[PDB]
């Protein structure tokens, strides 16, 4: 189980 | 950034003359990841060449391993040529029975 | 000791040359276990360790859908980033994370990070109290300030905390049979005749599992490591590892030097001499 980046980009 | 790969060239089995082996090419350490891993047979490019999926360590290095499946001879060379960005020309380390 | 779950990604841009390369590596206690490829003829998260397979198709589902939109979240950071460092499209550049957390035989979080990389340095990373973060130049001050008045402090720590340790946990019951696995090693001695009076002595180390190991050459119960020349622990590519050891010794005193194994695998050190 990954972490979730959401469409939160940098 | 550009960290230079270091590479090691070994055998899995140790070497007995005429009895299938298979040969590695360890190579590790190296930035960016685009790298080129020739496994040559007496200066030539050894066709059915297999390289693992890529990783990378806790410094952010990648690491890799191309093998292939080779029957040690008498006078027959072995090498592993490696183009990378970090390097000027490509870097060759030929394989030693004994190491 | 301290088991651990973490993920290691990686979004290489080609510009030209197709979309980026992506990827996510999944490890428990160092040993890959899962692996998402964006190059593949149909990209999925796939298992990696046998023990793996007992998940069914809704983790395996999940799994991929939460990659592709990663990729697709990276593919973005990748050009964002091209901006706050003023760089140009034609350069490929390089995105790196390590997430993940680790935890006691309690089964209590111990520690839990998220780390970023462009390009081999230090971008920003998650602190030890999993609320602030560390900024390694310029322009990821401009991500802190987004992300913190956006609250990714409270969702990372929420997986940190909650997520990533229920799951470890699970992994760990699963793959427990494979992951206590230790292969001891099979060591010899080489002798290698030199030009002159000295000989060099080579103390091999075979076929052990993990890599973890240490070799040492002593003369008086005294070790020598100076005079001492060993490689890299490599592996063997069947799941093995191999590492040698060797000392250059005056002719005729090839008795007199002992070379000792420590390997998690032995109920004690191994000792070896010239036979």
């Amino acid at each position: 189980v990954t972490f979730e980046k959401s469409y939160n980009t940098v | 950034i550009q960290k230079t790969p270091q590479i090691q060239v070994y055998s899995r089995h140790p070497p007995e003359n005429g009895k299938p082996n298979i040969l590695n090419c360890y190579v590790t350490q190296f930035h960016p990841p685009h790298i080129e891993i020739q496994m040559l047979k007496n200066g030539k490019k050894i066709p059915k060449v297999e390289m693992s999926d890529m990783s990378f360590s806790k410094d952010w290095s990648f690491y890799i391993l191309a093998h292939t499946e080779f029957t040690p001879t008498e006078t027959d060379t072995y090498a592993c040529r490696v183009k990378h960005a970090s390097m000027a020309e490509p870097k060759t380390v030929y394989w030693d029975r004994d190491m | 000791g301290p088991h651990s779950l973490r993920y290691f990604v990686t979004a290489v841009s080609r510009p030209g040359l197709g979309e980026p390369r992506y990827m996510e590596v999944g490890y428990v206690d160092d040993t890959e276990f899962v692996r998402f490829d964006s190059d593949a003829e149909n990209p999925r998260y796939e298992p990696r360790a046998r023990w793996m397979e007992q998940e069914g198709p809704e983790y395996w589902e999940r799994e991929t859908q939460k990659a592709k939109g990663n990729e697709q979240s990276f593919r973005v950071d990748l050009r964002t980033l091209l901006g706050y460092y003023n760089q140009s499209k034609g350069g490929s550049h390089t995105i790196q994370v390590i997430s993940g957390c680790e935890v006691g035989s309690d089964g209590r979080l111990l520690r839990g990070y998220q780390q970023y990389a462009y390009d081999g340095c230090d971008y920003i990373a998650l602190n030890e109290d999993l609320k602030t973060w560390t900024a390694a130049d310029m322009a990821a001050l401009i991500t802190k300030h987004k992300w913190e008045q956006a609250g990714e402090a409270e969702r990372l720590r929420a997986y940190l905390e909650g997520t990533c340790v229920e799951w470890l946990r699970r992994y760990l019951k699963n793959g427990n049979a494979t992951l206590l696995r230790t292969d001891s090693p099979k060591a010899h001695v080489t002798h290698h005749s030199r030009p002159e009076d000295k000989v060099t002595l080579r103390c091999w180390a075979l076929g052990f599992y993990p890599a973890d190991i240490t070799l040492t050459w002593q003369l008086n119960g005294e070790e020598l490591i100076q005079d001492m020349e060993l490689v890299e622990t490599r592996p063997a590519g069947d799941g093995t590892f191999q590492k040698w050891a060797s000392v250059v010794v005056p002719l005729g005193k090839e008795q007199y030097y002992t070379c000792h194994v420590y390997h998690q695998g032995l109920p004690e050190p191994l000792t070896l001499r010239w036979e």
